[PDB]
C-alpha cells in the first residue's frame, strides 16, 4: 500500500484514446487514506474492524487519486476524487488498531492479543493463505516419461511468461517452444541467433571428449541439411513458426524476445542468450552420464508469494482493466455525442475497482487474465476455534500442486525445510504434506534494487561474457556467476569472490537480504537477489569461536544494543536455503569444530507455533505431535478478551480455563499462558471398569459436577429486513 | 488385504538387488494381466547345478552381448587407400566371460537390421579383428556414414537373446547341497526354455501373458496363483487358496 | 610477506588512445597467425565501430579444391557478367571477416606493454570479435532468386511485350500509432538500416612484419622520469570505498548507527528512554570517548535524575503527555507522580515496599509492578533493591551536581507531601 | 600444462629471459583519484582522465602475493580467463579523413584481473 | 506409541505443583528428570510419581502403585450432542425421491 | 575426431578425391588430404564378469 | 475402531424377513470367523489380554 | 551400496544387543513388559526404542537421502557417511532425541503418514474393481459355481 | 424482456446504472432508478424526446 501501488500507478499514469488526439488522463498521486464507512449520507466516519463484523461490512479505506484532463483543450485538474476501496489490513500501517495501547483496544472492542493481519469483508475473516510456487528464470534438468534426460526452462518476465523444454528423444538436442510447429535442432538456433561457426558452437557447447561424443549427432543432424547460414536457420525457423521476409522477421522477434525472455539483448544481440543455451547443453550432457537430477522439492529453488504480491498484481490488472473502459467510453462519447465538451469525472465508475476487491477477497478464486492465472482457494475463512487455532492458520502455506496428483514426493518432509517449515505441524488427511506451517524463527525476503550488487559483481573482477569465447567455460577452474537466473559472468577463484561479498555484505554496503551460493558439481555461484526466499538468524562463528558472547548479551538484556545492532555489528546474519547448503552450522556450543562458520540460535525454534504447546516433544513419536498439532488447532478456550462481544457463527468457550503447568517458552512467547486452552487435572494412568480399553477415559461424576470440562456453546441467528424496488419492507 | 499391506521395501528375496514390484501395484498388474509388466522376472534351473562353469556358460549364452561391451577399442581409421572402422575384440574377456563368441560370429551378427550392410563389406584379417567398410546407399547418404555406423555398432547383438536384458546366477544354499539357478531380468519364456542347458521343465515366469503363449491357459493359471500366493506371503498374510483358484 | 623484490614501475600513455583496437579472433587458435596471410582492405566506420576484413587466400596450395572453388563462385556470380563480383577470378580467393562487438563501453579494459622494470598501459577505444562471415552464400541465393525469376519469365521462346504498366499503388503515410511506430523503430531492419547509413572508409592492412609495425610500436610508450609523484590517485581508502559504492540515495526502532547519528542530546534522551537504568561511566562509554564529559552532564541532566549516584530517566520522558496507561488508562500525569513517588521513596530508602507503594499511590497493581520493574529487582525477605549498586565515585567527583539533585529531590518531596499528604 | 602464477609469470618474463610481451590487464570501473581539472561529483575516474608519467607501482610480496599500489591504496592482481585462441592487438590510427593505416603491435597471450582490496579497505575504517 | 514425554510431562507437572514453581518442556531442554525427582524427594512424595493408593470399590490396597499426577486435558469441539443423527422418513430431494 | 576448417571453422567430412581420401567442407574449398594413418579410439567400457547373487 | 471419536451408522431394517435375514446371515455369533482364511476376529483386545 | 549395507547391519547388531540388554535387565512385574509378554499391545522393538535405544530411521528401506548437496544437513561435513550424520538415533525418548534425530524421525513419519493415508485409495478402487467383476458367481446346487450367464 | 428494448433505452439505462455507480449509491437505489426510468419511458411522450429530454430523464 505505501511503494507497490506508487509504482503501479506511475506505470499507468498516462492513458490517452487513439480518436481525437491532444485528450489525455495523467494521474499524479494516488492516495489510500484512513479506513471509513460509506454507511451516513455521503459522509466519511471512522469505523472499527468489530462494528465491521457486527454490522456485516467490509473494513476498507476509500481510494482517492488526483488527476489532470484536457476537457475542451483546457487543461482542469482534480486535487481529491475517489477511485475504489482497497480493504484495509488489521494492524497495518494505515490501520486504527496500529500504534494503540490496551486500554485504546478495549475501547474499540478489539483484543490487544489479537494476531490480525487478516481482512474483514461483509463480516467475515479471510486470511490470505502463503502460496508456494517454483522459482523462476531457473534450468531445470529432469527425466521424461520416456526416461529422456531433458531440460526446461520457464522465463517469466513482468509481461509474459514462456516454458520452452529440449529433449535428447533421438540423441540430439531438440529445443520445444508453444510458438513452435515442431521442434527443431538447436544448431539451427545457434546458427540463426548470430553464431554460425560450428567451432564456436563446439567451444561453446563443450571441450570434453564425451561432450563432443554426444554432441556429434546434432552437427550430423545439422549439416545432413542445407542449413549454414542465419538468413536460411531463420526463414527455416519462421517456415516452422505457427501463425498468430515476414516469416524471417517474425522468426527473429520470436528468437529475440519470446524465447528466453529473461535473457536480455541489448540490440538484437543474442550472445548471451547463445551462451545460455550454451551453459544447458553442457549441463543437460552432463546429466546424461551421472544421474544427477534435480529435484523440485528442494526449497532453496521455491518462492512464497506473500499476500502483497498477490494484491499488487490485482490491483494492477483491474487498474488495466478501468483505463481500458475508461479509454473505450472515450471513443465512443466524445466523437458523436454532442458539442458540448466530454470529460472521464462523468463516467469514472468508482465501483468497480471495490466490487473486484471484495469478490476477489471473499470467493477466493482469482481470474487474471492478462497473466493467464487462474487460482483457487487463495482465501479462506479464519478458523476462530481458538486463538491458538488462529495464530496457527494465519502462518499457512499452501502448495502449487492443490491435490493434483499422489507424487508422494512434495508430500514428504525435506531437510531443506530446516528451521524455516515446521517439521510436524501438518493437517491429518488428505491434505497432509501439501499444507504446511512457518517455523517460530524465519524471514521472508523481498525485492531489492540489484544495482549495487551488480556494480560489485562487476567491480569484483567478473569478466564480460562477451568478451571472450565459451571454451573458457569448459575449464575446471572457472566458475560461471549467475544473477537471478542470468549470467552475471565468469569468474576464477571463487573462494576469494563468496568472502569477499560476504564480507561486505556483513558489512552493510550490500542489503543482508541477498542470498550467495557455489554448487562445485556445476561450477556455478548464485547471487539471489528476489522477493519471497525464506531466510533464518545465525550467529556467525570465526575461529571456533561466536561472535556474539555474555557482554554482548547482558547489553541486550539491559536494553543498550538490539536485533538490528546485532545485525549491524557482523554478529548475527540472514542465511538463505542455498546459502546454508555451502556453509557449516552448528547446534550447541561443544559441537562446535574448527570447519564451522555459523551457530545455530535455538533449537527448540525448528518447531513451530501449534507444535510448540507440545511440552517435552523430542520424547514423543512423529504421528503423535502431528495428530496433537491437529487437535490443538481445534481445541476448545478462550479466543480474546472482547469474546464476550464478539458474534460469530459458531463459538467454543470453557468455563474455568487454567494454564499448563508445564509451560514452553514458546508458549510464553505467544502469550498462550494467558488465553489458555483446557485445563490441568490429576489424571491416574492405570485400568478401571474396562471402560478404558481402546484409547478411552473415565471421567469422575462429581469432577464433572463441579464444573470441570463445562463448555459453552455460542451460535448465532441472523435475520434481514431489507427494501425490495418497491416503496413496501419486510416487516 | 490390501489395505492390511503397507508395501513395504528392502525385499529383494534374497538377492539385495533386482527391486521387483511387489504389493498392491503388483496385484494391480496381475489382475489387471497386462501383455507388458514392471521388472519381469524368470527363473530357470541347471541340468548341472553343482557347477558354476557350466552356470556361467549358459548365462552368457542367454544373455544379451553387445559389441561395444565384449570389443577393447573400435577405432574408424582412413588409410590412404580407404577408410574403415576396425573393431578388436578383447579374446581375453571373452574366454573369462565363458562366451562362444569369435570373430565368424561377429561378423555373421553385423549385416542385421543394419542399414543393409553387404556380406562382402565386413571381412576378417586376424583372429579377434573386424573390419568395416560401409559404402553409399544413395537414399540421402553418403561415405560419411562412418559416425552412424560408430553410433549404433557398438549396441549390436552378438550373441544372446535380444529380449533378454540382465541374467543372474542365483544360489540356494540348502545344508543338502548348494544349487544353482537363472533368475533373468527379460520378457522371453520361449528363449529362455530353448537355449541349450536350460532345464525347461521347470522354468517359471512372472508375466502371464508370456506363460499363456507359451505353456497355455493351464499354465497362465498355475503361474498365476503362484504369483499371487507368493506376493500375498511375503508380507506374512495368509489367504485361502480356493480364493486366489476362483479368480484365475 | 613484504616486497623483497620486482618493485615494477607502472606508467601510462595516451598516445593510442583513441587509435588503440582489440581484434580477437574466437576460432583461431593462437598458433597460427594471420601474419603470412596477404591482405586487402578493411571497410570501418568511426562511429557504432564494427569492422570487415578482406584478404587473400592462395590457390595453388594443395589444400584448396579448385572444382569446388569453380562452383562456388559460378553459384555466387555469374557467368560473365563482372560488374559486382565478390571475386576478380572464377575462385575463392578473398574471406570475408566481420566484426562483432562485445561491449559498449571499454574504459575499464587496457593494454599493458611489459618492459624491462615498467609496464606501460594504454586505453583501449574499442574490442571486436572477428569471425568468418557468410554473404556469399546470400548473394548465391540472391542470385538464384533471379536466376529462377528470368527462367519464368523466358518459360516462351518468344515472349511478347507485357502491357504490364506498374498502375500508381502509391499507399498512404498513415499516421502511425505509438506502439506501432515503437514497434518499427526497435525493428531490427530500422537499426540495420541505421547502422548502413553511415558511410565505409576503406584501410590498408600492414603485418607485423612490416618496418611500420616496429616504428609504430613505440608509441606505447611515455617519456617520464623513473620516479615522479603523480598529483592525482592521492585520495584515502575510506573515499576509494564512497567512490566504488556510492549510496542508494518500540521505542528501540532506531540502531546505534542511526542513534550515534543524531545530535548529543538526541543520544541521550533515546539511550535513556530506552535504558532507564545506566550509570555516567557507561554512558560515556557508549556514546564514546570524543564526546566532551561536560556535555554529557548538561545533556543527562535534563533528561534524567541523580538516585543513588545512578542516573534515572525523568517519568516525563517516559510518559508524554498525551499518552497513558497501557493497562488501566489513567492519564500520564498521575503514572508521573507515582515513578516521582517511586524514585524518591528509593532515594530514601534502598529497601521499598511494593504494599506500601500501592497504598499511597491509590494505584492499581500493574502500574506498581511496572514503575518498580523499571528500575529494581525482586530480592527474597528484603522487597525490591535497586538494579544498581551504590556508585559513590559520581558524586565525590561532582559535588555540585550532587547538590543540585538534592534540592531537586527536595522540591519533588515537597510537591509529594502537598499532593498525596504523606 | 600447469596454471601459472602472475608472481612465477613475471619472474620467469624478467629473470629467465628479457622479450618484452604484451599483456591485457582489466582495471576495475573506478579508480582511486579524481579527473584532473575535466569539469567533474565522484563520477567515473578512467585511465582517459589521467595524464601520463608514474602513476603507480607493481609490488610482488612472499607467498605469491602480487599487489599494485596506485596511491594511498592497494589493489591485487590476479590471472584471468587463460585465452587459447589468437588474439592480435593493433592500432588502427585514422591520420586522415579518408584513409587510415593499421598496425598490428603484437599478440596478446595472458590476461589479468586488478580487483580492489575490500578486506584492507572495510578492516583501515 | 512410546509416549514417554507424557510421563515427563507429569512428573513435571506434579514437582511443580508441590514446590510452587513452572517447569519447562521446551523441546531439546527443559527440566531434567533429576531435578523434579530431586523436587518430589524432598516434597516427601515418590521420586518415579507411583504412590500407594487403596481401591475405593473393594477398600482394599491395590498389587501394584497407581501413577497419578497433573495433566494438561483439553476439551475439543467435537461433542456428541452435536454428532448425534437420526434420521426418520423425513424429507427427499425433488430431482431424486431419497433423503 | 571431429575436425574443422581454419578457414571457416565448419565441419569436415572425409570424401574420396581423384588422388586419396581427404578432408573437405561443405562450406568452401578448402581440402586435407590424408599422408599417414590417423585413428580416434573410444575404449568402450567392457562387461565385467557377474559374480553369484548369494 | 479404536473409540478416538468415529462416528458409526445404525439402521433398523423394515420388513421381518429382512430383519430375520439380518440376524441369522448378519449375526454376531454366526460371524465370529473371517472367510479369508478362517481366522478367528472377534475375541480378545487389549486391557483384557493383559 | 556394500558400505551402506555394513554400516545398516552394524547398526541392527548395535540395536539388536541394546535390546537384550534392557530385557534382561528389566525386572518382572514391570508393566511394558507384561504387555509385551502377553501381546496385548506394543511389542520389545517398541520397548527397546523408547527405553534403550530407538532403531535406524530408514526411509524406502534405506538411509536419510542426502537432500543439500552431498549431505542431509548443513550441520554434518560434506560427503560425509557417518551413522549420526546418515540416520541413526544414539539416544532414546526417555534420554530425549537430538534435532537432526527428531527430523529424522518425523521425515520417517511424515513417509509413513503418506503411504498409509494416501495409498488406502489405490486399495479402495481396486477393491471395487474386484467386486464389480466378481458379484456375479454363485455357488449353485450342483456343486459347481456358475456365472449369471 | 431485455429483447423488446432500443438502442436508446439501453443507452439510457446504462448511463443510469453509470451515474448511480459514480455516486456510490447501493444496488437497491440503482435497481429503483432503473426501474422509474422504465416507469417513465413506458409513455410515448418521453419515449420520442430529446437526447437532453432523456439524459434530464436520467437526472430526474
Ligand atoms: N469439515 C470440512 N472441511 C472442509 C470442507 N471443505 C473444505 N474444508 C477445509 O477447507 C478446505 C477446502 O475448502 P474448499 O474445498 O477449497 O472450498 P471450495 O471447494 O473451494 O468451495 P468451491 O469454490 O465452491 O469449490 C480444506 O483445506 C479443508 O481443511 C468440508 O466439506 N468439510
Ligand atoms: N481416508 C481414510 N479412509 C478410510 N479410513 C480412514 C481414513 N482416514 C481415517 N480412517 C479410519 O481411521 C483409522 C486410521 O487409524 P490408524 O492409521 O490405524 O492409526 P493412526 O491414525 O496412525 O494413529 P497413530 O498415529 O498410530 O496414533 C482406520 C480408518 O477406519
Ligand atoms: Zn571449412
Amino acid at each position: 500500500i505505501n511503494v507497490e501501488i506508487k509504482k503501479i500507478m506511475k506505470a499507468n499514469e498516462k492513458v490517452t484514446s487513439d480518436a481525437d488526439p491532444m485528450w489525455y488522463l495523467k494521474y499524479l498521486n494516488i492516495y489510500v487514506g484512513l479506513p471509513d464507512v460509506e454507511e451516513s449520507f455521503n459522509v466519511t466516519r471512522p469505523v472499527s474492524p468489530h462494528e465491521c463484523r457486527l454490522r456485516d461490512m467490509t473494513y476498507s479505506a476509500p481510494i482517492t487519486v488526483d488527476i489532470e484532463y484536457t476537457r475542451g483543450s483546457q487543461r482542469i485538474i482534480r486535487n481529491a476524487l475517489p477511485i475504489g476501496r482497497m480493504p484495509i489490513m488489521l494492524r497495518s500501517s494505515n490501520c486504527v488498531l496500529t500504534g494503540k495501547t490496551p486500554a485504546e483496544f478495549a475501547k474499540l472492542n478489539e483484543c490487544p492479543l489479537d494476531p490480525g493481519g487478516y481482512f474483514i469483508v461483509k463480516g467475515v475473516e479471510k486470511v490470505i493463505l502463503i502460496q508456494e510456487q517454483l522459482s523462476k528464470n531457473r534450468i531445470i534438468v529432469e527425466a521424461d516419461r520416456k526416461g529422456a534426460v531433458g531440460a526446461s526452462v520457464t522465463s517469466s518476465t513482468h509481461e509474459k511468461k514462456s516454458r520452452t523444454n529440449m529433449a535428447v528423444k533421438q540423441g540430439r538436442f531438440y529445443l520445444r517452444h508453444n510458438t513452435l510447429s515442431e521442434d527443431i535442432p538447436i544448431v539451427i538456433i545457434f546458427k540463426a541467433m548470430g553464431v554460425e561457426s560450428d567451432q564456436e558452437i563446439v567451444q561453446m557447447i563443450g571441450t570434453e571428449e564425451h561432450v563432443m561424443a554426444a554432441f556429434g549427432p546434432s552437427l550430423e543432424e545439422c549439416q545432413k541439411a542445407q542449413i549454414f547460414t542465419q538468413m536460411q536457420a531463420l526463414k527455416y525457423i519462421g517456415n516452422k513458426v505457427r501463425r498468430q521476409k515476414t516469416k524471417i522477421e517474425e522468426a527473429r522477434e520470436l528468437l529475440a524476445s519470446t524465447i528466453l525472455t529473461h535473457v536480455p539483448v541489448k540490440e538484437f544481440n543474442f550472445r548471451a542468450k547463445c551462451i545460455y543455451t550454451a551453459v544447458m547443453v553442457r549441463r543437460v550432457i552432463l546429466a546424461q552420464g551421472d544421474n544427477k537430477v534435480d529435484d523440485r522439492d528442494y526449497y532453496g529453488n521455491k518462492r512464497l508469494e506473500l499476500a502483497g504480491q498477490l494484491l499488487s498484481l490485482l490491483f494492477e490488472d483491474l487498474f488495466k482493466k478501468f483505463n481500458s473502459e475508461m479509454k473505450k467510453i472515450a471513443d465512443q462519447v466524445i466523437p458523436k455525442q454532442r458539442a458540448a465538451q466530454f470529460d472521464v469525472v462523468k463516467h469514472m465508475r468508482q465501483d468497480q475497482i471495490t466490487n473486484g476487491m471484495v469478490n476477489a477477497i471473499s470467493t477466493g478464486n482469482w481470474s487474471l487474465k492478462r497473466f493467464k492465472m487462474d487460482r483457487q482457494g487463495v482465501t479462506q475463512v479464519l478458523s476462530r476455534l481458538s486463538y491458538i487455532s488462529a495464530l496457527g492458520m494465519m502462518t499457512r502455506i499452501s502448495s502449487q500442486f492443490e491435490k493434483t496428483r499422489k507424487v508422494s514426493g512434495p508430500r514428504s518432509l525435506q531437510p531443506s525445510q530446516w528451521g524455516m517449515l515446521c517439521p510436524s505441524d501438518t493437517p491429518e488427511g488428505e491434505a497432509c504434506g501439501l499444507v504446511k506451517n512457518l517455523a517460530l524463527m524465519t524471514h521472508i525476503t523481498t525485492d531489492m534494487e540489484d544495482g549495487p550488487i551488480v556494480k560489485l559483481a562487476s567491480n569484483l573482477g567478473v569478466e564480460d561474457v562477451n568478451l571472450l569465447c565459451g571454451e573458457e567455460l569448459s575449464y575446471p577452474n572457472v566458475f560461471l556467476v549467475f544473477l537471478n537466473g542470468n549470467i552475471l559472468g565468469v569468474i576464477r577463484d571463487h573462494k576469494k569472490l563468496v568472502n569477499t561479498f560476504r564480507l561486505m555484505r556483513r558489512a552493510g554496503y550490500i542489503n543482508e537480504f541477498v542470498s550467495i551460493s557455489t554448487n562445485l558439481t556445476d561450477r556455478c555461484v548464485y547471487i539471489s537477489s528476489d522477493g519471497g526466499r525464506l531466510c533464518r538468524p545465525y550467529i556467525i562463528v570465526k575461529k571456533q569461536k561466536p561472535a556474539v558472547t555474555n557482554k554482548h548479551m547482558e547489553e541486550l538484556a539491559q536494553g543498550y544494543r538490539n536485533f538490528e545492532d546485532f545485525l549491524h555489528e557482523s554478529l548475527v546474519e540472514y542465511l538463505d536455503v542455498n546459502e546454508e547448503n555451502d556453509c557449516n552450522i552448528a547446534l550447541y556450543e561443544h559441537t562446535i569444530n574448527k570447519d564451522t562458520t555459523h551457530l545455530e540460535i535455538e533449537p527448540f525454534t525448528l518447531l513451530g507455533v501449534c507444535a510448540g504447546l507440545i511440552p517435552y516433544p523430542h520424547h514423543n513419536q512423529s504421528p503423535r505431535n502431528t495428530y496433537q498439532c491437529a487437535m490443538g488447532k481445534q481445541a476448545m478456550g478462550t479466543i480474546g478478551y472482547n469474546q464476550r462481544n464478539r458474534i460469530d457463527t459458531l463459538m467454543y468457550l470453557l468455563a474455568y480455563p487454567q494454564k499448563p503447568m508445564v509451560k514452553t517458552k514458546t508458549i510464553e512467547l505467544i502469550e498462550f499462558e494467558k488465553l489458555p486452552a483446557g485445563q490441568n487435572a490429576t489424571v491416574a494412568v492405570m485400568s478401571y471398569s474396562g471402560y478404558d480399553i481402546e484409547d478411552a477415559l473415565v471421567l469422575n461424576k462429581a469432577s464433572l459436577d463441579r464444573g470441570f470440562g463445562r463448555c459453552l456453546v455460542y451460535k448465532n441467528a441472523k435475520c434481514t429486513l431489507k427494501r425490495y424496488t418497491n416503496q413496501t419492507f419486510d416487516k | 488385504p490390501g489395505t492390511q499391506m503397507t508395501l513395504k521395501t528392502f525385499h529383494f528375496a534374497g538377492v539385495a538387488s533386482m527391486n521387483i514390484t511387489l504389493g498392491v501395484p503388483r496385484i494391480k498388474e496381475i489382475i489387471n494381466a497386462s501383455k507388458a509388466i514392471s521388472t519381469p522376472i524368470i527363473t530357470a534351473q541347471l541340468d548341472k547345478d553343482d557347477d558354476a562353469d557350466y552356470a556361467r556358460l549358459v548365462k552368457g549364452r542367454i544373455e544379451k552381448t553387445l559389441l561395444g561391451e565384449i570389443s577393447e577399442y573400435i577405432e574408424e581409421v582412413f588409410l590412404p587407400d580407404d577408410c574403415f572402422i576396425l573393431v578388436k575384440l578383447s579374446l581375453e574377456r571373452i574366454r573369462l566371460l565363458r562366451l562362444e563368441v569369435n570373430a565368424e560370429t561377429v561378423r555373421y551378427s553385423i549385416c542385421t537390421s543394419k542399414l543393409r550392410v553387404k556380406p562382402g563389406d565386413v571381412a576378417v584379417h586376424g583372429e579377434a579383428v573386424v573390419c568395416v567398410t560401409p559404402r553409399e546407399n544413395s537414399k540421402s547418404s553418403m561415405y560419411y556414414v562412418l559416425q552412424f555406423l560408430k553410433e549404433d555398432l557398438p549396441k549390436v547383438v552378438v550373441q544372446g537373446i535380444p529380449e533378454v536384458s540382465r541374467a543372474v546366477i542365483h544360489i540356494d544354499e540348502q545344508s543338502g547341497k548348494e544349487k544353482y539357478k537363472l533368475l533373468v531380468e527379460g520378457d522371453n519364456l520361449r528363449a529362455v526354455m530353448a537355449t541349450h542347458g536350460v532345464k525347461g521343465t521347470r522354468t517359471t515366469s512372472n508375466n502371464t501373458y508370456e506363460v499363456e503363449k507359451t505353456l497355455g491357459i493351464e499354465a497362465a493359471r498355475t503361474t498365476i496363483i503362484n504369483e499371487i500366493q507368493y506376493t500375498m506371503v511375503n508380507h506374512g498374510m495368509s489367504i485361502d487358496r480356493r480364493h486366489v483358484m476362483l479368480l484365475s | 610477506d613484504d616486497p623483497v623484490v620486482q618493485e615494477i614501475d607502472v606508467y601510462l600513455a595516451k598516445s593510442l588512445a583513441e587509435k588503440l583496437y582489440l581484434f580477437q579472433y574466437p576460432v583461431r587458435p593462437a598458433s597460427m597467425t594471420y601474419d603470412d596471410i596477404p591482405h586487402l582492405s578493411a571497410k570501418i566506420k568511426p562511429k557504432q565501430q564494427k569492422v570487415e576484413l578482406e584478404m587473400a587466400i592462395d590457390t595453388l596450395n594443395p589444400n584448396y579444391c579448385r572444382s569446388k572453388g569453380e562452383q562456388i563462385a559460378l553459384n555466387v556470380d555469374g557467368a560473365c557478367a563482372d560488374e559486382t563480383s565478390t571475386y576478380s577470378s572464377k575462385l575463392m580467393d578473398k574471406q570475408t571477416f566481420c566484426s562483432s562487438q562485445t561491449t559498449s563501453n571499454t574504459s575499464r579494459y587496457a593494454a599493458a606493454l611489459y618492459r624491462q622494470g615498467e609496464l606501460h598501459l594504454t586505453p583501449l577505444h574499442g574490442i571486436l570479435q572477428l569471425r568468418p562471415s557468410f554473404s556469399y552464400l546470400d548473394k548465391a541465393d540472391a542470385k538464384h532468386r533471379e536466376r529462377e525469376a528470368a527462367n519464368e519469365a523466358g518459360d516462351s521462346s518468344q515472349d511478347e511485350a507485357e502491357d504490364d504498366v506498374k498502375q500508381i499503388t502509391v499507399r498512404f503515410s498513415r499516421p502511425e500509432s505509438e506502439q506501432a511506430r515503437q514497434r518499427r523503430v526497435q525493428s531490427y531492419e530500422f537499426l540495420q538500416k541505421k547502422h548502413a547509413e553511415e558511410p565505409w572508409v576503406h584501410l590498408h592492412y600492414y603485418g607485423l612484419r612490416d618496418s611500420r609495425s616496429e616504428h609504430e610500436r613505440q608509441y606505447l610508450l611515455c617519456p617520464g622520469s623513473s620516479g615522479v609523484e603523480n598529483t592525482e590517485l592521492v585520495k584515502s581508502p575510506s573515499e576509494y570505498l564512497m567512490m566504488l559504492m556510492p549510496p542508494s540515495q518500540p521505542s528501540n526502532v532506531l540502531s546505534m548507527a542511526q542513534l550515534r547519528t543524531l545530535p548529543l542530546a538526541d543520544q541521550i534522551k533515546i539511550l535513556m528512554k530506552n535504558v532507564k537504568v545506566m550509570p555516567f561511566a557507561n554512558l560515556m562509554s557508549l556514546l564514546g570517548p570524543s564526546i566532551d564529559s561536560v556535555a554529557v552532564l548538561r545533556g543527562i541532566q535534563k533528561v534524567a535524575m541523580l538516585v543513588q549516584g545512578n542516573w534515572v530517566v525523568k517519568s516525563d520522558i517516559l510518559y508524554p503527555k498525551d499518552s497513558s496507561s497501557p493497562h488501566s488508562g489513567v492519564p500520564a500525569e498521575v503514572l508521573c507522580r507515582g515513578r516521582d513517588f517511586v524514585m524518591w521513596k528509593f532515594t530514601q530508602s534502598r529497601w521499598v515496599v511494593r504494599k506500601e507503594v500501592a497504598t499511597v499511590t491509590k494505584l492499581c497493581a500493574e502500574d506498581v509492578k511496572d514503575f518498580l520493574e523499571h528500575m529494581a529487582v525482586v530480592r527474597i525477605n528484603k522487597g525490591w533493591e535497586f538494579i544498581l549498586p551504590y556508585d559513590g565515585e559520581f558524586i565525590k567527583k561532582h559535588p555540585d551536581v550532587v547538590q543540585r539533585q538534592h534540592m531537586l529531590w527536595t522540591g519533588i518531596q515537597a510537591k509529594l507531601e502537598k499532593v498525596y499528604n504523606l | 600444462l600447469p596454471k601459472d602464477v602472475s608472481v612465477a609469470e613475471l619472474l620467469r618474463e624478467l629473470s629467465l629471459t628479457k622479450e618484452e610481451e604484451l599483456l591485457f590487464l582489466q582495471l576495475p570501473d573506478t579508480l582511486p583519484g579524481q579527473p584532473p581539472t575535466q569539469d567533474i561529483a565522484e563520477n567515473a575516474c578512467t585511465l582517459a582522465d589521467l595524464t601520463e608519467g608514474q602513476v603507480g607501482k607493481l609490488l610482488i610480496r612472499k607467498s605469491g602475493r602480487v599487489q599494485l599500489l596506485l596511491g594511498k591504496v592497494t589493489l591485487d592482481v590476479t590471472m584471468g580467463t587463460a585465452c587459447s585462441f589468437l588474439q592480435e592487438l593493433v592500432s588502427v590510427g585514422l591520420g586522415d579523413s579518408r584513409t587510415g593505416e593499421m598496425t598490428v603491435l603484437g599478440h596478446v597471450k595472458h590476461k589479468l584481473v586488478c580487483s580492489p582490496d575490500f578486506e584492507s579497505l572495510l578492516d583501515h575504517k | 506409541r512410546m509416549t514417554v514425554g507424557k510421563l515427563i510431562e507429569l512428573l513435571a507437572g506434579k514437582a511443580g505443583v508441590l514446590d510452587g514453581r513452572f517447569h519447562y518442556g521446551t523441546a531439546f531442554g527443559g527440566s531434567k528428570v533429576k531435578d523434579v525427582c530431586e523436587d518430589l524427594v524432598r516434597h516427601g512424595y515418590n521420586y518415579l510419581g507411583k504412590d500407594y493408593v487403596t481401591s475405593g470399590i473393594t477398600g482394599e490396597p491395590l498389587e501394584a502403585y497407581i501413577y497419578f499426577g497433573p495433566v494438561y486435558y483439553q476439551k475439543l469441539k467435537h461433542m456428541v450432542l452435536d454428532k448425534m443423527h437420526a434420521r426418520a422418513r423425513g424429507p427427499r430431494a425433488v430431482l431424486t425421491r431419497q433423503p | 575426431m571431429l575436425l574443422f576448417c581454419p578457414g571457416c571453422g565448419n565441419g569436415l567430412i572425409v570424401e574420396e578425391g581423384q588422388r586419396c581420401h581427404r578432408f573437405a567442407c561443405n562450406t568452401c574449398p578448402y581440402v586435407h588430404n590424408i599422408t599417414r594413418k590417423v585413428t580416434n579410439r573410444k575404449y568402450p567400457k567392457l562387461k565385467e564378469v557377474d559374480d553369484v547373487l548369494g | 475402531a479404536d473409540f478416538d471419536g468415529d462416528e458409526m451408522n445404525l439402521h433398523l431394517p423394515q420388513t421381518e424377513e429382512a430383519k430375520a435375514e439380518a440376524l441369522v446371515l448378519m449375526g454376531t455369533k454366526a460371524n465370529l470367523v473371517t472367510p479369508r482364511n478362517g481366522e478367528p476376529l472377534i475375541a480378545a483386545i487389549q486391557d483384557f489380554l493383559t | 551400496e556394500t558400505l551402506e549395507a555394513l554400516i545398516l547391519k552394524e547398526l541392527s547388531v548395535i540395536r539388536d544387543h541394546a535390546g537384550s540388554a534392557c530385557l534382561r535387565e528389566l525386572d518382572k512385574s514391570n508393566s511394558p513388559l507384561t504387555m509385551a509378554l502377553c501381546g496385548s499391545k506394543g511389542s520389545f522393538i517398541n520397548i527397546s526404542q523408547m527405553i534403550a535405544c530407538v532403531g535406524q530411521q530408514a526411509i524406502s528401506g534405506s538411509r536419510v537421502p542426502d537432500g543439500f548437496e552431498n549431505r542431509s544437513l548443513p550441520h554434518f561435513e560434506k560427503h560425509s557417511k557417518l551413522p549420526a550424520a546418515k540416520g541413526f538415533v544414539a539416544n532414546s525418548f526417555y534420554s530425549g532425541l537430538t534435532p537432526t534425530e527428531f527430523f529424522f524421525h518425523t521425515m520417517a513419519g511424515r513417509e509413513g503418514l503418506v503411504d498409509t493415508a494416501v495409498k488406502t485409495a489405490e486399495t479402495g478402487y481396486m477393491q471395487r474393481r474386484l467386486v464389480k467383476s466378481l458379484e456375479d458367481l454363485c455357488s449353485q446346487y450342483d456343486l459347481t459355481v456358475r456365472s449369471s450367464t | 424482456e431485455n429483447e423488446q428494448v432500443s438502442r436508446s433505452q439501453q443507452r439510457g439505462l446504462r448511463r443510469v446504472r453509470d451515474l448511480c455507480r459514480v455516486l456510490q449509491l447501493p444496488p437497491t437505489f440503482e435497481d429503483t432508478a432503473v426501474a422509474y426510468y422504465q416507469q417513465a419511458y413506458r409513455h410515448s411522450g418521453i419515449r420520442a424526446a430529446r437526447l437532453q429530454k432523456k439524459e434530464v430523464l436520467v437526472g430526474c
